């Protein structure tokens, strides 16, 4: 099988901007490429095949280059539409491989995250499990790191993230972290925290509370 | 003109079989090649299996992943193409696009790139059964603008609608994307910002509806000490 | 824009749809004039403006001899 | 293919008469005494015909007034010797154009008439708005479809014609139709028939019928617009486009080719390449990266100009034009199947679809009826032998009356 | 002749692709930035094609330096402004050329490109040494052989593609071969028929069969090497040759063409003449010192070169070419004489020997079925009145059954 590589994963742009995208190969494909455009939920859409060959009803901003192994899709003047995920797949031979794909982000001022900790509801301590919810509201870049603490001991194995896609108006992501424990184990402790690193955060911000309260 | 209907998805349990059918009308289907392409939750695009035209042999090419597993197959009478899902896994659950393989020509054994493609079927493959959703409040417990929300916890299978205040409350709400646990049931919770000074005089009520399983829960969200 | 085309095998031809015509239908005939002049001590300059004055003269000469044929087809 | 069922024109024909009215008496004033202030008008000629008019050298305001004067006698700049050549040359070029063109010649050239002079002609034609804008973009095709015929050059005034083109219809759906022998595949030589469509060329809705160009090489193509000539043309009606889509129509009967020679070719189309394989020759479609991407079999086949870049016949290579569009293959049983070998009229040019069925209809006359006349040979009876008594038949022989 | 069996390409295709990727942005600026120190380079475009950029006239470098400081303003020398003239001459000629031809010129004028760059081109060309030295030595015929195509003038540049032509097949053999009716020789004017060969024109070994040009006009000669092209030629099997040492043979079908036109005429050949003269035409052959030396009889003959200047047919006269090369006679029967004329097919084009072979077995078919048939078969036995008594056959007439 022939390997693909895109890069990069991610490209924050704004409207208006130049934008290129990478795919190399492991062999020579002979100029059998192919870029496809995927927004999210619906079908991918073919823009250009063979190397640089633009399909039919693709606007002239699009443009594919480059020979061999390195290949180059090339966005001349952004536009608000052109903002989904970018694939490439190789027709040499069977199999016809993808790529890992290209995120395209709007790029926006830099925003530090509001946080949030909510403790286990009294309804879930009673059925065996429980809960903690650390919530980082409308944060820029996406990158964000976040760790738990629990009686400053590092929790790992436990947490389990989840982030909302680009505001549709401001542009901001959201995330959720959910550390999830057994009532046993909630009960032997007092101290939880949730540690929140992002760019926009000049020192780590720490939302802590004691069980009881 | 041109459209091409995959159907047949829904859900599976781990290890049995699943055949999924696309239907195509807007071309001559025997003069042409079609692929089978999935894409998991939250990853990439795979590329899975292609059936070759008639006049070149009706050749069946899969991928390493599904190879012995999955079979392809097409009926030109009807204008139909089949791929049998066998000794299904749980990371087959994805969802299922048909497309149609274009040659370097008007007809050559040699193809550039998928053509048309289907709008895509979803097939879940997972052991759990029909469960509904266990919702908890998440309370603000500190003190400008506060957040609350609800936990939809432990349910199966996707999805559920969540709306605040009977649709009245709108602005600031984040429904997340749901996640799978590791007990293969899945857990999304939905938050909301509101000014600290409307606590006091206004209620929320978050409404979490999940029809597979007929389960509508309204949870009233307030503080605590 | 927005050109296609179709091959049938039935008969080995194609057809090229979606061309604009912009067929010639007749003439519009215009005439262009250019006036002459009624031209019937050697410096430096003078020989070369004598021969270029040649030529001008050889040329309405020569153009007198041609429109002596008018033309016919 | 067709151009033989063309008529026959005179190009020049109006811009000759025009030249002919000049040479009468005083035509030549009018024109000078309305020129004389400005540098082009509208002149209406003895016969009521309104012309354009136009002075785009004046060297009679250059030789006699600036060169005049110092005409004993001394230069005294040389700036004035290449401004003289500058005024000078283009008379010459014009002279020389027509001395070799025998005093007309097309296409207009720049020194005939300028660009500048030649939109300004278009800007005052009395023709439409649409008219000015495509005879103002596509001045070079306004050239090439265009004559230069020398009139008079009388009292001190040169005088030459240019014949302008009028474009009577625009904007109607046109469409360009290729064609290509289609010969069966069996392996013996010269037991093959061949079959070609020969209504080939240029096609355009006009007047509720099509005007039909069989020699597309005289036809201009600039971007999707088709600059053709109806000299060249056919006023053919709507029904010829059935046998794009049912050769087999009643109401139109579709032209063919008939023949024995199968040799390969490819016609090269707007869109694609057709190729016609036959014989042991090697016919492929091939890509600039990749390389070969098809080998044809023998047949005549089909191949888009998506992805594809060359096509090869033989030892003949040929560039694909590589223009952005769709292209639609209809498949279908080629028609030289439903022919059978044994009454084929191969000698047919100038034929038609049902010319050939009706050529077919009397071989099966000549053959199921008149050759069938061998069947009488053997199957009748000769004398019986002129002796005595009587014969009779029995078995293939006469044998007499023993059997009594 | 055989110029319809031909089939359709489009020629700038290439150079037209090429130029469709120079429109694309950016990629003029790659050629402007790989020519900013030298005056040609070599530059890969986008699709990964590989094309040789010359820059051959520097306007910019003129105009802005050595013509714009000078422009209170006045001009000090003289030699300046001749020098700007000589230097923008170039420009106009090529925009006239340009402008006339709609864009696409053939052949490559040496304002396009003059005699020095095109050998620099083909200096740095990457094909065979035997390759440059050929296109080197024939600089006229790659000019009338090339095209000039122009692109885009974007971002202060201008850009044309000139399309050079590739010779991938040299120093095979070739030969041409010339034709003329064959007609019998009959006092009777309407009772002559003819037969004439269509193989003419010219063939050249390639690739294990023959390249064959039916339009020997468009093929070019210099010396004894031969400029074609393959865009208008066939690709035939190397037993086509065959046709010239036996007509009648059966591993190819020869084409031929027969008539009932017995006009007299002359085609020229490379080392002689061949004379059709037929009816009351005087055809001769004469020499420039001593006069006539042949008078043609009634048929086809031929004539070298060697000591032989004019041939007159009727009234027309013809040069024979005075090339140095031996001409070999070859006697033999001339076939017309080997058909009958009353099952000969006259309307025949597009033909071939076991084509006219085929019709004429079918005509000597009928023939041989009717009157073979028709008499062994006339007389025989008509029978006796049906009157419900049966007859017996006794000396030649039928009697009623009288026994008892
Ligand atoms: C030939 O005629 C066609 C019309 O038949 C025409 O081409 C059309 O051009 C328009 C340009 O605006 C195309 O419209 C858009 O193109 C963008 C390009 O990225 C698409 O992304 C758009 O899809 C959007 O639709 C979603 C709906 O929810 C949006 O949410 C999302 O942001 C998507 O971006 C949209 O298609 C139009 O598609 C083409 N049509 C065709 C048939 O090509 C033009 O006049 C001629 N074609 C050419 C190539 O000149
Ligand atoms: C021609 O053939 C058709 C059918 O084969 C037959 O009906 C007809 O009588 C024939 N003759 C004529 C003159 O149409």
């Amino acid at each position: 099988d022939i390997q693909m590589t895109q890069s990069p994963s991610s490209l924050s742009a704004s409207v208006g901007d130049r934008v290129t995208i990478t795919c190399r190969t492991s062999q020579d494909v002979r100029g059998a490429l192919a870029w496809y455009q995927q927004k999210p939920g619906k079908a991918p859409k073919l823009l250009i095949f063979d190397a640089s060959s633009l399909e039919t009803g693709v606007p002239s901003r699009f443009s594919g280059s480059g020979s061999g192994t390195v290949f180059t899709l090339t966005i001349s003047s952004l536009q608000p539409e052109d903002f989904a995920a970018y694939y490439c797949q190789q027709f040499l031979d069977f199999p016809f491989t993808f790529g890992q794909g290209t995120r395209l982000e709007i790029k926006r001022t830099v925003a530090a995250p509001s946080v949030f900790i909510f403790p286990p509801s009294d309804e879930q301590l009673k059925s065996g499990t429980a809960s903690v919810v650390c919530l980082l509201n409308n944060f820029y870049p996406r990158e964000a790191k976040v760790q738990w603490k629990v009686d400053n001991a590092l929790q790992s194995g436990n947490s389990q993230e989840s982030v909302t896609e680009q505001d549709s108006k401001d542009s901001t992501y959201s995330l959720s972290s959910t550390l999830t424990l057994s009532k046993a184990d909630y009960e032997k402790h007092k101290v939880y925290a949730c540690e929140v690193t992002h760019q926009g955060l000049s020192s780590p911000v720490t939302k802590s509370f004691n069980r009881g309260e | 003109e041109v459209q091409l209907v995959e159907s047949g998805g829904g859900l599976v349990r781990p290890g049995r079989s699943l055949r999924l059918s696309c239907t195509v009308s807007g071309f001559s289907f025997d003069d042409s090649a079609m692929s089978w392409v999935r894409q998991a939750p939250g990853k990439g695009l795979e590329w899975i299996s292609f059936i070759k035209s008639k006049t070149y042999g009706g050749t069946k090419e899969y991928a390493a992943s599904v190879k012995g597993r999955f079979t392809i197959s097409r009926d030109d009478s009807k204008n139909i193409a089949y791929l049998q899902m066998n000794s299904l896994k749980t990371e087959d659950t994805a969802v299922y696009y048909c497309t149609r393989g274009a040659p370097y020509g008007g007809n050559s054994d040699y193809y550039y790139g998928l053509d048309v493609w289907g709008q895509g079927t979803t097939v879940t493959v997972s052991s759990a059964s029909t469960k509904g959703p266990s919702v908890f409040p998440l309370a603000p417990s500190s003190k400008g603008t506060a957040a609350l929300g609800c936990l939809v916890k432990d349910y199966f299978p996707e999805p559920v609608t969540v709306s605040w205040n009977s649709g009245a409350l709108t602005s600031g709400v984040h429904t997340f994307p749901a996640v799978l646990q590791s007990s293969g049931l899945y857990s999304l919770s939905s938050v909301v910002t509101v000014p600290s000074s409307s606590l006091g005089t206004q209620t929320y009520i978050c409404n979490v509806n999940h029809k597979p399983s007929n389960t509508k829960v309204d949870k009233k969200v307030e503080p605590k000490s | 824009q927005n050109i296609t085309e179709e091959f049938y095998q039935s008969t080995c031809s194609a057809v090229s749809k979606g061309y604009l015509s912009a067929l010639r239908t007749g003439w519009y005939t215009s005439v262009i004039t250019i006036e002459l002049s009624n031209i019937k001590g050697t410096d430096a300059k003078v020989k070369l403006i004598k021969q270029e004055l040649d030529k001008y003269k050889n040329a309405v000469t020569e153009l007198q001899l041609l429109m002596q044929s008018t033309p016919a087809t | 293919f067709l151009g033989f069922l063309l008529g026959v024109g005179s190009a020049i024909a109006s811009g000759v008469a025009v030249c002919k009215v000049l040479h009468l008496e005083g035509e030549v004033n009018k024109i000078k005494s309305a020129l004389l202030s400005t540098n082009k008008a509208v002149v209406s000629l003895s016969n009521g015909v309104s012309v354009l008019t136009f002075k785009v050298l004046d060297l009679k305001n250059y030789i006699d007034k600036q060169l005049l004067p110092i005409l004993s006698c001394s230069i005294s700049n040389i700036e004035t010797v290449i401004e003289f050549q500058q005024k000078n040359n283009r008379l010459l070029e014009i002279t020389r154009e027509f001395s070799v063109n025998a005093g007309v010649t097309t296409p207009v050239s720049t020194y005939m008439l300028t660009n500048s002079e030649l939109l300004s002609l278009i800007n005052d034609m009395p023709i439409t708005n649409d008219q000015k804008k495509l005879m103002s973009n596509n001045v070079q095709i306004v050239r090439q479809q265009s004559y230069s015929i020398m009139c008079i050059i009388k009292e001190e005034v040169l005088a030459y014609v240019v014949q302008l083109p009028l474009y009577g219809v625009i904007d109607t759906p046109c469409w360009k139709l290729h064609t290509s022998p289609l010969c069966t595949t069996n392996t013996k030589e010269g037991s093959n028939i061949c079959l070609t469509r020969t209504d080939r060329g240029w096609y355009c809705d006009n007047a509720g019928s099509v005007s039909f160009f069989p020699q597309a090489e005289t036809c201009k193509v600039q971007s999707n617009r088709v600059f053709c000539d109806t000299m060249n043309s056919l006023t053919l009606p709507s029904e010829v486009n059935l046998c794009n889509v049912d050769i087999f129509n009643p109401k139109y009967d579709c032209k063919i080719m008939t023949s024995k020679t199968d040799v390969s070719s490819s016609v090269i189309t707007s869109l694609g390449a057709i190729v016609s394989c036959y014989g042991k020759t090697k016919c492929t479609a091939s890509n600039k990266n990749r390389g070969i991407i098809k080998t044809f079999s023998n047949g005549c086949d089909y191949v888009s100009n998506k992805g594809v870049d060359t096509v090869s016949v033989g030892n003949t290579l040929y560039y694909v034009n590589k223009q952005e569009g769709k292209s639609l293959y209809v498949k279908g049983e080629p028609i030289i199947n439903f022919y059978d070998p044994l009454v084929f009229p191969s000698d047919e040019f100038d034929a038609s679809i049902s010319q050939v069925n009706e050529k077919i209809n009397q071989s099966l006359a000549f053959i199921r009826k008149s050759d069938e006349l061998l069947s009488a040979i053997g199957g009748y009876i000769p004398e019986a032998p002129r002796d005595g008594q009587a014969y009779v038949r029995k078995d293939g022989e006469w044998v007499l009356l023993s059997t009594f």
